[PDB]
């Protein structure tokens, strides 16, 4: 994953 | 390093109790709220391949850690900065005094900041962090690596938070308290005192998560070193 949530 | 070595001590040891392994197993005796962390990190978006990893803390200050190891923090005023550099210098200024040596990067700090708000939820938003000296020093992330299951985050505090991919669960290890928080998959928040874990035992899905987060920060000692 490139981001969080 | 002095709080990272702290924290391996508190997690061999917590994990040497084998706590999932109790007879009569009392998770909730080793609770203890007051132990609620101040900080940690609430969003994160990796643009490393150009710029750096940006994040946000629970207070909505944002910070960068720019791929040339500086770091930028933006208090929640929206004005005040602290910029720390690769040899560890810090300075404290405003955005509204211009500074012409930081421009860019200040641009840049606001970019991740709007996508941040905009896109990303804010994790722990349903905790209010324990109160501590509102006076005293913002953390920064120290550094932070990924692996397949879960990003790692290390706080200039000498705090460590693990966000897993998968379910969503989180740790925030505390090494001044010997505390963990956990996230359960239900946004669930739980703050525990490690030495009590040892002693009333725990679930099986922490102690596998703690077991997993003494590897992580045996990971962070050796790469700092």
């Amino acid at each position: 994953p490139l981001h969080s949530t | 390093a002095a709080h990272l070595s702290d924290m391996l001590q508190q997690l061999h040891s917590v994990n040497a109790s084998k706590p999932s392994e109790r007879g009569l197993v009392r998770q909730e005796e080793a609770e203890d709220p007051a132990c609620i962390p101040i900080f940690w990190v609430s969003k994160w978006v990796d643009y490393s391949d150009k710029y750096g990893l940006g994040y946000q803390l629970c207070d909505n200050s944002v910070g960068v850690l720019f791929n040339d190891s500086t770091r930028l923090i933006l208090y929640n005023d929206g004005d005040s900065l602290q910029y720390i550099e690769r040899d560890g210098t810090e300075s404290y200024l405003t955005v509204s005094s211009h500074p012409n040596s930081l421009m860019k990067k200040i641009t840049l700090l606001k970019y991740f900041r709007n996508y941040m708000s905009e896109h990303l939820l804010k994790a722990g938003a349903n905790i209010t962090p324990r109160e501590g000296d509102e006076l005293a020093r913002l953390p920064y992330l120290r550094t932070w690596f990924r692996t397949r299951s879960a990003i790692i985050l290390h706080l200039s505090n000498g705090s460590v938070q693990i966000n897993f991919f998968q379910d969503h669960t989180k740790l925030i290890l505390c090494p001044l308290m010997a505390a963990v928080t956990y996230i359960d998959e239900k946004r669930d928040f739980r703050t525990y005192r490690l030495s009590l874990l040892e002693e009333y035992g725990c679930c099986k899905e922490l102690a596998s998560r703690l077991r997993y987060a003494r590897t992580m920060v045996d990971k962070l000692l050796s790469s700092r070193s």
